């Protein structure tokens, strides 16, 4: 039996664009989808199906096997209150506090279980033709498909089960589905965790379904590092405060008139001056108060997330998440044959991931870069099976030393 | 007449909430009226259409035309309702085939369908919404009334169904051909193949026969048109290919209407002769009077028609696509933001060219325009060829990995190389990274009331010098530039500046050297004069050292 699916009211099925791709991930997906279509998990469609959903051709993690990953960014808009507000999966908070988690993809998993035949038109997608020879091949979905939120909240009830001997017998782990993946930590060394997975892999494969390593613990924080020298000059000073002038707003309490009296009349920037102790009491105060969490952020559930991020250069990104702008709910960084584009990638992902982790939701990306440009490489180099959402700005000037 | 495929039917909807057309039949003449009758009884005939009783309530509106020169009528349908009813397709095509994508073929051949629509069924549950009276001489006799079977024309659904239904139709023939191109355009299919005369000839034939097992009509040979096919605006001949004459009108009085012909013909010409520019002309294009109104030609607008002339002198043509060897893709600046491109496999031998223009914002550089171009370029080559071209740029490796590392935005570009035709791109000034020793710290700010719309700009410095000007409509973005500016004009080869505007940091900062401002060039000339430049940002009000002194300075009269 099916689980009927219902559409947020009025609104309708996506219909996105399809992107060009090129010819290698053209073919890749036609000897996907073919072989799909012959194990009844997708059907050519008929011209009366106006709904369309792009598709694209990753690799994963080391892998020769192209993968099939498609864009249900919109649909999953279009359904929020069915996976969300009707078949909710409750995001654990002790996931955050293990010492190791691994993330295991389920996505296979889907392909047992049949979806309500009206909502299969909703799914539609097209595998487009080079220089538009022919038509796009298209079809739909008769199976739970990867990707679309609404996937695991039906199958949230055999998973339970699928789980259940196992949770019983390591009462102290925690798994979490979120999406294609699964979530699992523990507080385990790592040898007994890594064998502890082992463990899960062989329950799950006993149901079909068929890795990555996680330290959240390890997680700590970026603190807007202010300098610590001898002969500070006019302009360090003009930078101090312009940075400790922007650190106030989010944190409460940086002061900075002490330190602002020393610049006095027009002086030469290049000036050497001299820092009177009171001057250093400011330093030092805000120095630890720059080290702490804010006080006054917390996550609400009910609104988005939004992640920025900047070029540092030489290989490092920096980049806040936060809901209300300023108000922080985490800042990190991330470093690094590595061009800019694949490195964005790999920081969108690492983020998306934590962000998974922490709040079981995932950010809108503020993204350093032109949509074309983008667009058009960030396949190269995702991984992923899901895709947050992002838009493309302009760092501010400032922004970038201030989180140096 | 027409044959009606035995293919199966595609179920078509109506929109949720909406019942089919009733809408009323206007009054006809009696001409118009026997017209349609003829019409109608001979589409009767040969299955297209079919009587039915008023019991079906729906209701289309006919008409019927005669026609500029000979003497046989028309049959029109008013379809706008049943359209407005019908429910959404599928996109048909995204997209028309390209001549440089098209891979050389040893033999090619082009197979219209004959009366495409009406060779295809009509799904049954929904020929009664297609409704259609021919009324009676005034009201009396209730009119006679028919419904289509087949895919009517001007109906919302036909160009799709058709689509749909030639596909499953060529599915077989591909399978057990797979060595055969079968391109899809509308109701047309060319054919190609490498193969001699010979079997060539004979698949055509077995296909012109699968299809007809299809209830789908084909010219035969002798009826099957010749190279070369002058298909879409171009020409296609069998080892090369062009756009069509084009040919530019010599008028004493150029109307906006002559002008924005003369765009569309430069602009489609461009994409196989390289150099053509249209700048000048677009130029005079804002603004407008009427499209009947005269505009006399700039001298910089004739120098670009003229030039444009000698191009198209002597024809060019383009030749085709080899999936075996690389695209090359070679990019030179032509100037005034204008780049231009060609690409081709084989050294010089173009499969197609085109040119780049659009300024991506307000101020830029040529770095970044040289990107924006290749990201138009890539895009371009995976819709055409499914892969992206080898770069030749005009850009040094240098110069490049410079500006994209020290850049806050991220960037990437392709596999390229060097290439030495100038003008090379080159970045014309750099700022510092640090402070320069001996050498006059000014502070620039500068103030606006948001009523009169009134400004001072000016500076005061770290050696006594000090400036205002007053400013008469402007805003805080314009004083602010301005102060900088004054820095400029009166600092000599190595200044310090700051400033509390992000915004003017923001735009320096990312070495523009072009801009919509007259006061952003100004800025850029100054730039490039100088030694060293450093440029500084502070907070405004938190007294601070030469600023506090600035923004009283400036603000005496305004805030
Ligand atoms: N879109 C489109 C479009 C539109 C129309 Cl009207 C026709 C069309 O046919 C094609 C199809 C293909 Cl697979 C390649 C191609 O051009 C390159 C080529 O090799 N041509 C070519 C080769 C031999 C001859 S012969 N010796 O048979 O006359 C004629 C020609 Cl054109 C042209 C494509």
């Amino acid at each position: 039996e099916t689980v009927p699916v219902k559409l947020k009211p009025g609104m309708d099925g996506p219909k996105v664009k399809q992107w060009p791709l090129t010819e290698e991930k053209i073919k890749a997906l036609v000897e996907i989808c073919t072989e799909m279509e012959k194990e009844g998990k997708i059907s050519k469609i008929g011209p009366e199906n106006p709904y369309n959903t792009p598709v694209f051709a990753i690799k994963k993690k080391d892998s020769t096997k192209w993968r099939k990953l498609v864009d249900f960014r919109e649909l999953n808009k279009r359904t929020q209150d069915f996976w969300e507000v009707q078949l909710g999966i409750p995001h654990p908070a002790g996931l955050k506090k293990k010492k190791s988690v691994t993330v295991l993809d389920v996505g296979d998993a889907y392909f047992s279980v049949p979806l309500d035949e009206d909502f299969r038109k909703y799914t539609a997608f097209t595998i487009p033709s080079i220089n538009n020879e022919t038509p796009g091949i298209r079809y739909q979905y008769n199976v739970l498909p990867q990707g679309w939120k609404g996937s695991p909240a039906i199958f949230q009830s055999s998973m339970t089960k699928i789980l259940e001997p196992f949770r019983k017998q390591n009462p102290d782990i925690v798994i979490y589905q979120y999406m294609d993946d699964l979530y699992v930590g523990s507080d385990l060394e790592i040898g007994q965790h890594r064998t502890k997975i082992e463990e899960l892999r062989q329950h799950l494969l006993r149901w079909g379904l068929t890795g990555y390593e996680l330290h959240p613990d390890k997680w700590t924080v970026q603190p807007i590092v202010l300098p610590e020298k001898d002969s500070w000059t006019v302009n360090d000073i003009q930078k101090l405060v312009g940075k400790l002038n922007w650190a106030s707003q989010i944190y409460p309490g940086i002061k900075v008139r002490q330190l602002c009296k020393l610049l006095r009349g027009t002086k030469a920037l290049t000036e050497v001056i001299p820092l009177t102790e009171e001057a250093e009491l400011e330093l030092a105060e805000n120095r630890e108060i720059l080290k702490e969490p804010v006080h006054g952020v917390y996550y609400d559930p009910s609104k988005d997330l939004i992640a920025e991020i900047q070029k540092q250069g030489q290989g490092q990104w920096t980049y806040q998440i936060y809901q209300e702008p300023f108000k922080n709910l985490k800042t990190g960084k991330y470093a690094r044959h590595t061009n800019d584009v694949k490195q964005l990638t790999e920081a969108v992902q690492k983020i998306t991931t934590e962000s998974i982790v922490i709040w079981g939701k995932t950010p809108k990306f503020k993204l350093p870069i032109q949509k074309e440009t983008w667009e058009t490489w960030w396949t190269e180099y995702w991984q992923a099976t899901w895709i947050p959402e992002w838009e493309f700005v302009n760092t501010p000037p400032l922004v970038k030393l201030w989180y140096q | 007449n027409s044959p009606i495929s035995p293919i199966e039917t595609v179920p078509v909807k109506l929109k949720p909430g909406m019942d089919g057309p009733k809408v009323k039949q206007w009054p006809l003449t009696e001409e118009k009226i026997k017209a349609l009758v003829e019409i109608c009884t001979e589409m009767e005939k040969e299955g297209k259409i079919s009587k039915i009783g008023p019991e079906n309530p729906y209701n289309t509106p006919v008409f019927a035309i005669k026609k500029k020169d000979s003497t046989k009528w028309r049959k029109l349908v008013d379809f706008r309702e049943l359209n407005k009813r019908t429910q959404d397709f599928w996109e048909v095509q995204l997209g028309i085939p390209h001549p440089a994508g098209l891979k050389k073929k040893k033999s090619v051949t082009v197979l219209d369908v004959g009366d495409a629509y009406f060779s295809v069924p009509l799904d049954e549950d929904f020929r009664k919404y297609t409704a259609f009276t021919i009324p009676s001489i005034n009201n009396e006799t209730p009119g006679i009334r028919y419904q289509y079977n087949v895919l009517p024309q001007g109906w919302k659904g036909s160009p799709a169904i058709f689509q749909s239904s030639m596909t499953k139709i060529l599915e077989p023939f591909r399978k057990q051909n797979p060595d055969i191109v079968i391109y899809q355009y509308m109701d047309d299919l060319y054919v190609g193949s490498d193969l001699e005369i010979g079997q060539h000839r004979t698949k055509i034939e077995e296909l012109r026969q699968h299809l007809l097992r299809w209830g789908l009509t084909t010219p035969d040979k002798k009826h099957q048109k010749e190279p070369p096919f002058l298909w879409m605006g171009y020409e296609l001949h069998p080892d090369k290919w062009t756009v069509q004459p084009i040919v530019l009108p010599e008028k004493d009085s150029w109307t906006v209407n002559d002008i924005q012909k003369l765009v569309g013909k430069l602009n489609w010409a461009s994409q196989i002769y390289p150099g053509i520019k249209v700048r000048q002309l677009c130029k005079l294009l804002r603004g407008t009077k009427a499209l009947t109104e005269v505009i006399p030609l700039t001298e910089e607008a004739e120098l670009e028609l003229a030039e444009n002339r000698e191009i198209l002198k002597e024809p060019v043509h383009g030749v085709y696509y080899d999936p075996s060897k690389d695209l090359i893709a070679e990019i030179q600046k032509q100037g005034q933001g204008q780049w231009t491109y060609q690409i081709y496999q084989e050294p010089f031998k173009n499969l197609k060219t085109g040119k780049y223009a659009r300024m991506r914002g307000a101020h830029t550089n040529d770095v970044k325009q040289l990107t924006e171009a290749v990201q138009k370029i890539t895009t371009e080559s995976i819709v055409i060829w499914g892969k992206t071209p080898k770069f030749k740029l005009p850009i040094q490796k240098e110069t490049w990995e410079t500006w994209w590392t020290e850049y806050w935005q991220a960037t990437w570009i392709p596999e390229w190389e060097f290439v030495n035709t100038p003008p090379l791109v080159k970045l014309w000034y750099q700022l510092e990274k640090e402070p320069i020793v001996g050498a006059e710290t000014f502070y620039v700010d500068g103030a606006a009331n948001r009523e009169t719309k009134l400004g001072k700009a000016g500076y005061v410095t770290n050696r006594g010098r000090q400036k205002v000007v007053t400013l008469t409509d402007t805003t805080n973005q314009k004083t602010e530039l301005q102060a900088i500016y004054l820095a400029l004009q009166d600092s000599g080869l190595e200044v310090n500046i700051v400033t509390d505007s992000q915004y003017a940091l923001g735009i320096i900062q990312a070495q523009p050297d072009q801009s919509e401002s007259e006061l952003v060039n100004q800025i850029i000339e100054q730039l490039i004069k100088k030694e060293k430049v450093y440029l500084a940002w502070v907070p405004a009000h938190k007294g601070i050292g030469g600023n506090e002194q600035v923004d009283k300075l400036v603000s005496a009269g305004i805030r």
